[PDB]
């Protein structure tokens, strides 16, 4: 029998910054065992600086970026050119996976940009579009390698301050772009490892209110 | 989930935890499973975390368009009749929601409605929903009196959720407390079960069965 | 009526500058239900230390298993058992019960006495052997355990520092898994000395 | 929900410095009956696109039908038809990739295996492939069913990343093709000798080339092997 | 069978077990008592599968008393948990298992402490302040996490299972007629009549 | 896994990766999967891990006693016969999937057996999930007359293949040379064309930051 | 598989194509599907590799034990314990073997085994998934009493058109001519036989 | 849902109808009444699959009282459980049916006479001196049976209730948290609050 | 089911067998097989026989008020009326059908529709479940402009073989032949064709 859906393997990744917001995610693409391409990528600027990916399933991914893409291209018509806001931009993309809840898009999807107030905010999705603001928030095939290393090395979770009798905890902070970027490299070399669907190359989208900047960096092609 | 919501002298208590899953993955610790509908109106939702969210937000735009139309606060018992005719429209294609519509008015009093995803619609003063209901429903009903403070009250609920999220693997991260007066509702703050647990067993004495 | 995910569990180790550490937590459940928060998955014979996650009916039954073998072994040899032959007996006892094996998911752990190298290594549950100089992860949030391990570990990390990083790859892993958690116990083994810590982690 | 009856196998494809090159044998297969011999499953579209198909055929002369009508209908009240408004590999491809999605939304799908090869207008190399899933993707090397797993290994090793394109020529590419097509005849039990190449270069356009057939073959060593163990007669 | 209890207290352990016994639509009777004296310090409750549950238990029953004729000598309730332990661990890979989960309550003389075993059908034990087989364990675990206390009295540990029972009447959709109380402690074993 | 096996002039050579996985994940980055059955009878395994280990040292074991019951130096039709009998007995649920070679007083010899129990002989074989990929290295460089430095670097090359294009296989490459009137050498880690890069941060955490609730020491001594 | 053996004047010829396939994947392109089990008596095998092999070291076994104690087997004898093993295993085999052999009284014979594990004798068989193409041409050209290059054309050209049409077949065109003289292997390659 | 009777007697229909609300292993409600007044003689108790009942029975209240509005005028009970039975005989053969088991009581103030009708979800509707649905029957039909007579008086029939409430409290296996008992009688429609 | 259709010279001519059967009982033992569309435009038709004569009958209607409104039909017209039927249809159709025709410009053309709906112009088809038997004979024997008496003996030996060997073919063999003279049917008994 025929099964519409497939797994395109891949993993993603978003941290936020005070003035900044990064989303991450490997360039492999694979069906089965077999590598389709070594760079394919799936980190889009959808404008109005916001970033997206729709990691799982690339066909149903590609079709939801292609959907939002539209749909600020829509909100510009309909409402005299208006900036769609990242809260905005979140919800809209709920009611686009929601709208298929009875033959849903297989993807775990991440937006990210800036909030109103200028600061870092990152967005995360279930498939059929359950959603939530997060500082931090990895998606994928190697999500579960990734995201508990972003709660102890971003929001600093299990780490107490030394000599306090594990009684204060660890300060929150915001984390300078260096600083997030390090941590987003060694997510994917470590997930790279271990995972074998995550690999041969990186593709950082960096968001600050001066624009959209991007970084690539090599992985283990094997 | 696990969530609860029981009336009593001084108005009504709502506690929900904040954990979400996918299967034995944790998907969150910080999700807001209590929807503020309107200043006098709370929806607790357990379930499917899309399906909850989506439809309850949607219910606050027809509880919106009732006040607009009609120009009066929608009726805690109309609001959850709106939520349960659209769930049966739907019964048997799959969803999942496990709903409690808490809210004061004039004609009414404060009123709790249990309404869930396969068309039940029960009027009540106590109710637990979600995975580790049962867990919340053994601390609150040995506890329960109607003549409970607002002090009490407000406490018992916080510590069923905290029962729960101990018991249930499917429940945790946090409280999320909220009283409902005649005045509206009253957000009490949300409380990481991470120190909420420690602090709880010191100055009660419960929880032996952990190690200390 | 997946065996590997009624109770739940996890267990880690790792090596550092003569010194190895072997952690676990301490949950067991019968699938949504926490049952115990005291059941320990960590035993040792001798100055061999061996891990065990998985179906607790069959965690049991190997402590107790190995703890017979090893005794036996002990009054022929007329010597403690090493941790590279122990790991070989872990293969053949798990191997024997090939097409009826024990749910689990052994991990030893130990400083050979002769040599003083550490030593580690993990099993699949029918005896496959996976000798490792970094660490070894074993449970239900073993892709958990592996990204905190994979990212976290440096070689040659001194005792004292080893402790935190193995503590911070358990606690960060257990929290976000459902099955995983309710405590932890910490076995920090040096040459002729061990150090056994209980760390305070959240209860849900 | 479909079965594919009468089928096509491996379609492979790669870049070099000026265009890129793309091949797929003559087979119609009709599960293991090697059925029909004369069947072409690279079609070209103008003369700077070649679009490679595999899988079903029945559906693939479907496929034939609908860019055969994109032509006629993109020539309508165009005076740039065969210039500045021509069709793009990528306008193809799109079309082709629209198609396959929607029809796989609908659980009616072409049950194929495509790759578009072709040059742009500004001299850039065009490779994509798109499948019964709605599935794309591209890379410097592109290759379906077994060509995935045999042909690929090979072509990534002239052309292992981008910067590795400008430094490979036609003649190495090419021979890099017939490589890989020899290999699948060895090794895919429903491929033919017979098969079909296509080069599409910014400078020399469109080369069609048919009635290719796999040569120096290494059988040789085959006589000196007996039994499967101990037997020596 | 169904509703098993046990509560270890500061010098007693008490079993609370339910009477109902019922197949199809109807209770057949309401006067049952699910559990067996494994020796006069020892008593094991039992619920699960019909037939197995009293084949099972009296079998334990016959080879722990036979042991005690043999040396003249009572076994500890950690000997006697181990032993029923390791027969469930046999049984769960045999050709029809055993269908039995059990509470082993005893109190051993020799240390002058209460001990409560839960040993479920597949060999799993675990010795526990408070312990309940079956969906019980659902509602009486977050209770007893806030109202047990280690240091309490056997008349604190009777109120409360009193607020246990209460709770289970209230919430559990089944009628299991109430249940039969059992005290073991350094005099022995005896019934509570009135509950 | 990717294995392979080639024969050259004067001997024959195998070769293997190093990857073992469980799922999606890697389990092993660096296992052993050649396999001494007597000193110049070596096993290069794929399928079942413990199985393919299992087997060869059940057979290597009952070989050796064989070699000291007949006072002969043991050969490679006699493992082959033990291997694929035994196998064949289990119906394929002994899950191994081998690559037998080595050189004994009869010559050098090359064969593969399947985990139902069929034997192949040949002068080039692969076999795992990365056999495609070898195979189509092997049918394109081998020769006949080939010398022993000609043969190690076609079945490097061969696992290369398997190591980059099947997601199956990576890390290393493993050797085994069997040359007749020599001893057999064992090149472990041949290749390490996978070496893992500097990670960009240290995660080196301030002694005291984990809380403590108990300490003691435990008595390992009699 | 496509195999076939062929008695004629002087004795009897097996013949078969190389390929050894798993699903579409060729695992072997020049194997040995011919095989002796004694001297004079060969055999074809057709269906599970595994299982023809098993079965056919069986049978080596069997007949290197009575040429031990009753000296050289007929090929019937032969015949008889592929079927004894073939039939009493049949709900555990796939197995399709075609037996050949020269006597020097009964000269050539042909016998087929299905897998049902019956026996039938034969003055020429054919078996295995290529077969079904060539019932057609093999009916209307196999005659009687053929010369040693008869027989070999009518057995290249045969499994040529097997091996044209089943995806199954394939590679070299391996024979074995059993006759009184003694043994002669015999190979011929695609280059040669395709376009026949 | 589960326990629904009804008893026709000389001047009056009673129904009784059981106050639990289950759902999984816990009891939601305790006070929950099974029936909705179609018109001012005329009561419809309800038992079934969760969301259809009330939807169901609501949804005939609304079209009886439109009815009665219309008309100015109260339908009979024969007519009403026509109605509803016809609404259950197309429901079985919709997309998805009311699973609804229904009892009608009625006072017909033409003829004088009090009426009980039984209509299963299938739409199979009988008038009956005493009726149930689910597995009370079994139980509740022997027991009226015996002691059932025609000429029975109110206070009698609610006796012969108490005597199918004991048996059921009995015998079946679920806590169905007693009955709410309505009284159908020339004078209308009443609530005994205390039973 | 065997058909086949086979150009030659002087056009084209159809063949078939004429056996129907449910199961292993022969329904009809003198079935005609060969089935007008058009006065020199005819099919065979192979698989389910009420799916293959549903098409047929919509095909001739089709091709009747093709000829009313454009005149006469190519015969490549014609199998594309088969095929969009077949490959619209392919869910719920089980028809292999061989569309034949003698156009005077185009002379004789033989298209071949399998299950899935594809067309394929060749020299000679053949199909139904017996024509797996006579490929190898077929592709040996089969040569390019043939004479009326040497396409008439292919087909007769052709499908004498596959009647022979496949149990779903038999009774006559009925032909029909295409040239620029007219239309000519012609029969052969079992008497005749077995003894080939
Ligand atoms: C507890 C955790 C029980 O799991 C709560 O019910 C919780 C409530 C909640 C409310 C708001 C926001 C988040 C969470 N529910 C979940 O966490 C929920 C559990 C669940 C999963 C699947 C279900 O099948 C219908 C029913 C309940 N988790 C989710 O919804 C997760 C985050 N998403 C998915 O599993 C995505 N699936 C949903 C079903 O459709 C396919 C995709
Ligand atoms: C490559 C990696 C396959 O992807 C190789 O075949 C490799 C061979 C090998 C040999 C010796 C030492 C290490 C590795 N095989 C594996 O790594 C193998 C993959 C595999 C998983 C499941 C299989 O069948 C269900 C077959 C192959 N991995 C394992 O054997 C791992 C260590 N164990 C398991 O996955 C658990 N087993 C338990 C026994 O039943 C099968 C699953
Ligand atoms: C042709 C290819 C098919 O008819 C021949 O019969 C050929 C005969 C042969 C092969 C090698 C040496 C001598 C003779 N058979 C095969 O190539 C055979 C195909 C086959 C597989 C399974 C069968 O049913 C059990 C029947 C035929 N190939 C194999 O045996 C290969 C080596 N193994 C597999 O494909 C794995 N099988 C094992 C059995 O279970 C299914 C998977
Ligand atoms: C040979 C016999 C088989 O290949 C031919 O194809 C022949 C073609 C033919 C028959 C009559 C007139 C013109 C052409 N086909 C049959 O004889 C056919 C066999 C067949 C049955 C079902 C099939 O799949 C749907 C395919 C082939 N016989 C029939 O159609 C007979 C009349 N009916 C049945 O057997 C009843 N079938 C109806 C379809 O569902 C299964 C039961
Ligand atoms: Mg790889
Ligand atoms: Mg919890
Ligand atoms: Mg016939």
């Amino acid at each position: 029998q025929f099964n519409p859906y497939g797994d395109n393997g891949g993993t993603i990744l978003g941290i936020a910054g005070e003035d900044f917001a990064v989303l991450a995610g490997d360039t492999r693409n694979i069906t089965d065992y077999s590598i389709n391409s070594r760079y394919e990528p799936k980190v889009f600027d959808c404008g109005d600086n916001i970033v997206m990916s729709a990691n799982g399933f690339a066909a149903d991914g590609d079709a939801l970026v292609k959907r939002f893409k539209n749909s600020v291209k829509w909100y510009h018509f309909d409402h005299n050119d208006k900036k769609l806001s990242i809260n905005s931009a979140a919800r809209n993309i709920q009611h686009l996976l929601y709208g298929k809840r009875f033959f849903p898009y297989y993807v775990h999807t991440i937006i990210a940009g800036l909030d109103e107030d200028g600061k870092g905010a990152v967005y995360s999705f279930d498939p059929v579009g359950s959603y939530e603001r997060e500082q931090c928030r990895a998606g994928g095939a190697a999500a579960s390698l990734i995201m508990p290393f972003l709660d102890n090395q971003v929001n600093f979770k299990n780490q107490y301050e030394p000599g306090t009798n594990g009684k204060v905890k660890k300060p929150l902070k915001y984390l300078s772009v260096e600083e997030v970027i390090k941590l987003v490299r060694d997510s994917f070399t470590s997930a790279t490892e271990r995972h074998i669907q995550v690999g041969d190359g990186l593709e950082i989208l960096i968001v600050t209110k001066d624009g959209v900047r991007k970084e690539f960096y090599e992985l283990k092609r094997d | 989930t696990t969530t609860l919501a029981f009336r009593f002298q001084g108005g009504i208590i709502v506690a929900v935890d904040s954990r979400a899953t996918a299967g034995n993955w944790v998907a969150s610790q910080t999700v807001k499973k209590v929807i503020e509908i309107n200043p006098f109106l709370l929806g607790t939702i357990a379930g499917g975390a899309a399906d909850c969210q989506f439809w309850e937000t949607w219910l606050g735009s027809q509880c919106r368009l009732h006040e607009l139309r009609e120009k009066e606060r929608i009726s805690v018992a109309a609001a959850s009749k709106i939520l349960s005719n659209l769930v049966y429209q739907y019964k048997g294609a799959g969803l999942s929601m496990g709903t409690m519509i808490c809210g004061y008015t004039r004609k009414e009093g404060p009123t709790i409605y249990y309404v869930d995803s396969d068309g039940t619609r029960l009027k009540g003063d106590i109710f637990c929903v979600g995975s580790g209901q049962t867990f919340a429903y053994g601390v609150l009903d040995s506890n329960y009196k109607w003549d409970l403070s607002v002090e009490d009250a407000l406490y018992l609920g916080k510590r069923s959720i905290l029962a729960a999220a101990h018991r249930d693997a499917y429940s945790g991260g946090s409280v999320n407390l909220y009283h409902v007066t005649e005045d509206g509702w009253i957000y009490h703050g949300n409380h990481d079960v991470g120190e909420l647990f420690w602090k709880v067993k010191e100055e009660e004495g419960s929880f032996n069965n952990v190690i200390g | 009526s997946d065996p590997s995910s009624i109770n739940g569990g996890i267990v880690v180790a790792m090596t550092g500058k003569d010194c190895v550490a072997i952690a676990c937590d301490l949950r067991l459940g019968s699938q949504s239900l926490g049952v115990s928060n005291k059941f320990e998955k960590i035993f040792h014979y001798g100055h061999v230390f061996l891990g065990i996650t998985g179906l607790a009916t069959d965690v049991t039954t190997l402590n107790e298993m190995f703890r017979y073998k090893t005794n036996l072994y002990k009054l022929k040899e007329e010597r403690a058992i090493e941790p590279e032959t122990f790991t070989q007996l872990v293969s053949s006892s798990l191997y024997e019960r090939r097409f009826g094996p024990y749910f689990v998911g052994p991990v030893v752990a130990g400083i050979n006495s002769k040599s003083g190298k550490p030593f580690i290594a993990g099993f699949d549950l029918i005896g496959c052997i996976d000798e490792a100089k970094d660490f070894i992860v074993s449970g239900t949030a073993s892709d958990q355990l592996f990204g905190m391990c994979e990212s976290l570990y440096e070689p040659n990390l001194e005792p004292e520092d080893l402790f935190e990083t193995i503590s911070q790859a358990l606690l960060n892993a257990a929290d976000r898994d459902a099955l995983s958690g309710w405590g932890a116990v910490v076995y920090i083994i040096k040459k002729d000395e061990v150090v056994k810590r209980y760390l305070k982690m959240r209860q849900d | 929900t479909q079965q594919p009856i009468v089928t096509g196998t491996s379609v492979i494809s790669m870049k070099y410095d000026n265009g890129v090159i793309i091949a797929a044998d003559n087979l119609g297969s009709y599960g293991s009956l090697l059925r029909f011999n004369g069947v072409e499953r690279l079609i070209p579209v103008g003369d700077n696109t070649v679009v490679g198909i595999s899988g079903d055929i029945s559906d693939m002369q479907h496929i034939e039908r609908l860019l055969k009508d994109l032509v006629t209908e993109n020539a309508y009240d165009n005076p740039l038809a065969d210039a500045e408004e021509a069709l793009e590999p990528s306008y193809i491809f799109e079309y082709l990739a629209t198609v396959m999605y929607q029809r796989r939304s609908k659980m009616n799908p072409l049950w194929n295996a495509i790759i578009v090869a072709g040059v742009q207008s500004n001299g850039d190399q065009f490779l994509r492939y798109v499948n019964l899933l709605g599935v794309t993707y591209s890379s410097p090397t592109l290759a379906t069913g077994f060509g995935a797993h045999m042909a690929n290994p090979l072509l990534r090793k002239v052309v292992d990343r981008e910067s590795d394109i400008p430094k490979t020529t036609v003649q190495v590419a090419e021979e890099a093709i017939v490589n890989a097509m020899r290999v699948l005849y060895y090794r895919d039990a429903r491929s033919s000798r017979n098969f079909s190449l296509a080069i599409i270069d910014k400078n020399t356009g469109l080369t069609f080339k048919k009635n290719l057939q796999v040569e120096n073959m290494k059988w040789d060593f085959a006589k000196d092997i007996k039994g499967y163990g101990t037997q020596k007669i | 069978m169904d509703i098993i209890l046990g509560i270890r207290v500061q010098d007693s352990v008490i079993l609370a077990s339910s009477k109902a016994v019922t197949r199809g639509i109807s209770v057949l009777k309401d006067s049952d008592d699910k559990t067996r004296q494994l020796s006069p310090h020892t008593l094991m409750s039992f619920a699960g599968e019909a037939g197995d549950t009293v084949q099972f238990a009296e079998y334990i029953q016959a080879n722990i008393q036979l042991y005690s004729i043999r040396e003249d000598y009572e076994l500890s309730p950690q000997a006697v948990s181990s032993f029923v332990r390791q027969e469930l661990a046999k049984s769960i890979r045999s050709r029809r298992p055993y269908q039995v989960n059990v509470l082993i309550g005893g109190y051993d003389k020799k240390k002058n402490k209460p001990e409560l075993y839960q040993i479920d059908y597949l060999g799993t034990k675990v010795e526990l302040p408070y312990g309940a087989h079956g969906y019980s364990g659902f509602y009486t675990f977050s209770l007893l996490d806030h109202h047990y206390r280690p240091d309490m009295t056997t008349e604190e540990g009777l109120d409360l299972l009193k607020l246990c029972v209460q709770e289970l009447e209230k919430r559990m959709p089944m009628d299991f007629k109430g249940v039969i109380v059992k005290i073991v402690d350094k005099d022995g074993i005896r019934q509570v009549d009135d509950f | 896994t990717t294995i392979v096996g080639v024969k050259f002039n004067n001997g024959v050579v195998i070769a293997a990766d190093t990857r073992s996985t469980q799922g999606p994940i890697v389990a092993d980055k660096n296992c052993a999967k050649l396999h001494r059955i007597s000193p110049k009878i070596w096993c290069a395994g794929a399928g079942t891990a413990a199985d393919t280990e299992a087997v060869t040292q059940l057979i290597g074991s009952n070989i050796e006693l064989h070699s000291l019951y007949t006072s002969r130096e043991p050969r490679v039709v006699s493992a082959l016969q033990m291997l694929k009998q035994h196998l064949f007995k289990y119906q394929g649920h002994i899950g191994a999937y081998l690559i037998v070679a080595g050189v004994d007083p009869t010559g050098s010899h090359l064969f593969s057996i399947h985990a139902h129990g069929s034997t192949d002989v040949g002068y080039y074989l692969s076999l795992g999930s990365g056999s495609l990929a070898a195979m189509a290295v092997l049918e394109s460089h081998w020769k006949q007359d080939l010398t022993k430095e000609e043969a190690i670097k076609l079945a490097s090359d061969a696992i290369q293949a398997g190591i980059w294009n099947d997601l199956g296989s990576g890390s290393n490459v493993d050797v085994c040379v069997m040359e007749i009137g020599k001893d057999a050498e064992y090149l472990r880690n041949y290749l390490t064309p996978n070496v893992r890069e500097e990670k960009q941060k240290s995660y080196k955490f301030p002694r005291g930051t984990t809380a403590v609730l108990k300490e003691s020491i435990v008595n390992i001594c009699d | 598989t496509s195999i076939m053996a062929v008695t004629f004047k002087d004795g009897v010829i097996l013949g078969a194509d190389s390929r050894t396939t798993t699903g579409a994947y060729i695992a072997n392109r020049v194997t040995d599907k011919l095989t002796r089990v004694h001297d004079k008596i060969w055999c074809c095998r057709s269906g599970s590799a595994a299982d023809t092999q098993a079965i056919a070291d069986i049978v080596q076994y069997h007949l290197e034990l009575y040429t031990s104690q009753y000296g050289t087997p007929s090929t019937e004898t032969a015949a008889s314990v592929f079927k004894e093993l073939c039939y009493e295993n049949k709900d555990n085999l796939t197995a399709g073997i075609i037996v050949a052999g020269y006597d020097d009284k009964n000269k050539g014979e042909v016998y087929t085994i299905p897998l049902g594990g019956s026996v039938h004798k034969l003055p020429y068989a054919i078996a295995g998934s290529g077969s079904t193409f060539i019932y057609g041409y093999c009916d209307k050209n196999f005659r009687e009493n053929m010369s040693k290059e008869e027989t070999v054309d009518f057995i290249k050209h045969s499994l040529s058109q097997a091996i044209k049409w089943d995806g199954s077949s394939g590679g070299v065109i391996r024979m074995v001519v059993l006759t009184a003289a003694g043994v002669e292997r015999l190979i011929f390659y695609p280059d040669e036989y395709e376009q026949l």
